């Protein structure tokens, strides 16, 4: 009316300043996407000589002779035909096969179903000029190939990851299974010791009773973002742990950590940054708490000898 | 300065007109998005690539078709598992199945038992890496049942020359027998039959101490050479030593070829040589070792 | 609440709603534009300035009170 008149037209002068800026926000979006749809109609390339000692796996590997940590090839079965990995052989005396690695967001891992299966990403990359791929790529071997290794024997399982601000820790697991694709990938694991946080096995450490536990790993099945085989049974398509872009685990009610999560640059994420709000991103809450994506994150496994 | 109240019924209509201009943008923004999802999530794509077609040697392999040099997986009739090897095809169609390589000094050779049992290395598409197949892979094919084999070895100086010597009937036995090397004949070649001795001139019986055929294969942590002390580690290296050599292959790599006494804290001539070619003093700039079935060798 | 003062308590929830969602698709472009890294032969090198989105919010919470 008389001076509340005063708000409409202060009111009008903002939300124009909005309404124009986003207007142009977005014209820098699009120019952004363009310029990266561009650079996508050539890929990245890689040449990574293969080395000669070869084995089931890294701990064999090691023990024949292979000491640098770098792409090998290995046949875990006769049956199955030979396939590049990563091991790490300097980590606690190494022989680590690397079935899980993150560290700059290069590759996506918000996939389906049948691309956790088969594998995914990166495996090496090559260093400083040099014949032979000796670092790490960010990837996910693939369900099948990390079920039929951990069935060959006794198999320990080895977390690290570290924070924005350069802290680490691990989590250890002196058992780990997971069942083939017909048992959805059952995931178990045992035995733990470490800094990070049993994550895994008990729940979030800031969760009490019947929170604490629905939010337990260990035991549950695999779950992507069109393939739902998680705690959560209802019907309602709003409360599946894995939405789109989201990436693949072995989720409960929901989870305690997610190594496969959407990588946030900077560490801290809010809910109106997430996809859906809800928090997805490479979280280990039993360390850093709820709302915190890793700068890396890699799962290592080694037959285990008592 | 806060204009009429009567412009408010536009000024409002207006905020909205560029408001859901905003959200339409956003949608197609989102569509230009998935667009860019599906153009990324592929990997990297490498060079180095294994050919499918496989054999129980390269020979097999090159009569199946394959023309191309190139890694392949191969798996000798009595082999557990197959192993990936490089194969050399000419236009000829010979599958030469590589063991041996040096051209740059980029992999120590300094290795022990095991690691000379496993082969290490790198296996490239372009046979531009150094590595050495290992022992039980390299006995297993030149043992297949009732094959024989013929062992060629290439070699290349500091000036662009190159020489080649054959043998007849290779063979390297089990570790049983510590992969002895063996072999009927020198088959010829510019090169120079080395594996027979080489009278130097230092002692009487030179070309009886530097003999390599009939001799077990050597590493610092496994003495097989007829040498009361350690020929593979004064050398730093593993072969079929004898006391200790005549030619040697997996020696230290002397960038410039030329060596002398005064390269080491003994003045051992630990280098890549092969006597009946070059001076005990200089090291080849390039070194190939390669096996195909005799009945083939021309 | 005349018919005006009512066409603006619609915007301003809207315009809260499309910064939340430009903030998400900033995100989310940032995101995927590094997952290309991985694919393509390089990645457009960039950083979101989130501060812009949460000075604009808080900016336009007042003005709606
Ligand atoms: C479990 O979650 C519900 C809803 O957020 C909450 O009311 C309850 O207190 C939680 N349990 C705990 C940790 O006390
Ligand atoms: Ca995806
Ligand atoms: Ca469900
Ligand atoms: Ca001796």
């Amino acid at each position: 009316d008389e001076t509340v008149n005063s708000n409409i037209p202060t009111n009008l002068r903002v939300l124009r300043s909005i309404l124009e800026n986003l207007r142009s926000k977005i014209q820098k979006l699009e120019s952004d996407v363009s310029a990266q749809m561009e650079y996508c109609r050539t890929p990245c390339t890689v040449s990574c000589n293969i080395p000669v000692v070869s084995g089931k796996e890294c701990e064999e590997i090691i023990r024949k002779g292979g000491e640098t940590s770098e792409m090998y090839l290995i046949q875990p079965d006769s049956s199955v035909k030979p396939y590049r990995v990563y091991c790490d052989m300097n980590t606690e005396n190494g022989g680590w096969t690397v079935i899980q690695n993150r560290q700059d967001g290069s590759v996506d891992f918000g996939r389906k179903w049948d691309p956790y299966k088969q594998g995914f990403g990166n495996v090496a990359t090559n260093t400083d000029g040099k014949n032979y791929c000796g670092l790490p790529g960010e990837y996910w071997l693939g369900n099948d190939k990390i079920s039929q290794l951990t069935r060959m024997g006794p198999t320990e399982l080895l977390i690290e990851m570290e924070d924005w601000k350069g802290d680490k820790v691990k989590a250890h697991y002196g058992g780990f299974t997971v069942q083939n694709e017909a048992n959805k990938y059952q995931i178990s694991v045992n035995k733990y010791r470490g800094t990070a946080g049993n994550a895994l096995m008990d729940g979030a450490s800031q969760l009490m009773g019947e929170n604490r536990t629905m939010t337990i790993h260990n035991g549950m099945f695999f779950s992507t973002y069109d393939r739902d085989n998680d705690g959560w049974l209802t019907s309602d398509p709003r409360k599946q742990c894995s939405k789109e872009a989201g990436g693949g685990w072995w989720y409960n009610r929901c989870h305690a950590a997610n190594p496969n999560g959407r990588y946030y640059w900077g560490g801290q994420y809010t809910w109106d940054m997430a996809k859906h709000g809800t928090d997805d991103g490479v979280v280990w809450m039993n360390w850093k708490g709820s709302w915190y994506s890793m700068r890396k994150m890699s799962m290592k496994i080694r037959p285990f000898f008592p | 300065y806060e204009a009429s109240i009567l412009t408010h019924d536009s000024s409002i209509r207006y905020l909205q007109e560029i408001y859901n201009s905003n959200n339409q943008k956003i949608v197609n923004l989102k569509e230009k998005v998935a667009q860019l999802e599906a153009q990324c999530q592929e990997p990297c794509k490498d060079t180095v690539q294994i050919h499918d077609i496989t054999g129980k040697d390269c020979q097999d392999i090159a009569n199946k078709g394959a023309k191309q040099s190139g890694l392949y997986f191969i798996k000798p009739l009595k082999a557990n598992q197959q192993f990936l090897v490089y194969c050399e095809i000419d236009g000829s169609g010979n599958g030469w199945t590589v063991f041996q390589k040096r051209l740059d000094g980029s992999v120590d050779f300094k290795k022990n038992w095991i690691q000379y049992k496993e082969g290490f290395g790198h296996l490239s598409p372009t046979g531009t890496t150094e590595f050495w197949l290992g022992n039980e892979k390299i006995h297993l094919i030149s043992t297949q049942s009732a094959i024989p084999y013929a062992l060629r070895v290439e070699l290349e100086d500091w000036n662009g020359r190159t020489s080649t010597a054959d043998y007849a009937m290779f063979k390297v036995g089990p570790e049983a027998d510590k992969y002895r090397l063996t072999y009927a004949y020198f088959a010829g070649g510019d090169a120079g039959d080395a594996f027979d001795g080489f009278d130097f001139g230092d002692d009487p019986s030179d070309k009886f101490f530097t003999s390599h055929n009939g001799m077990q294969f050597s590493t610092w942590d496994n003495d097989n050479d007829k040498f009361e002390g350690n020929c593979a580690e004064q050398d730093g290296s593993g072969w079929w030593m004898n006391k200790c050599h005549a030619g040697h292959l997996n020696g230290v790599y002397y960038q410039g070829g030329t060596y002398s006494k005064a390269s080491t804290p003994n003045g051992y001539d630990n280098g890549i040589i092969w006597a009946t070619w070059k001076t005990r003093w200089y090291s080849m700039k390039k070194t190939t070792m390669k096996i195909i079935p005799f009945n083939r060798l021309t | 609440v005349i018919e005006k003062v009512q066409h603006i308590q619609l915007l301003q929830k809207n315009v809260r709603a499309q910064l939340v969602d430009m903030k998400r698709l900033e995100v989310d472009i940032d995101i995927k534009i590094r997952s290309c890294r991985g694919s393509c032969s390089r990645a457009l090198a960039r950083e979101v300035d989130l501060k812009d989105y949460e000075d604009q919010q808080k900016q336009l919470e007042q003005v709606i009170a």
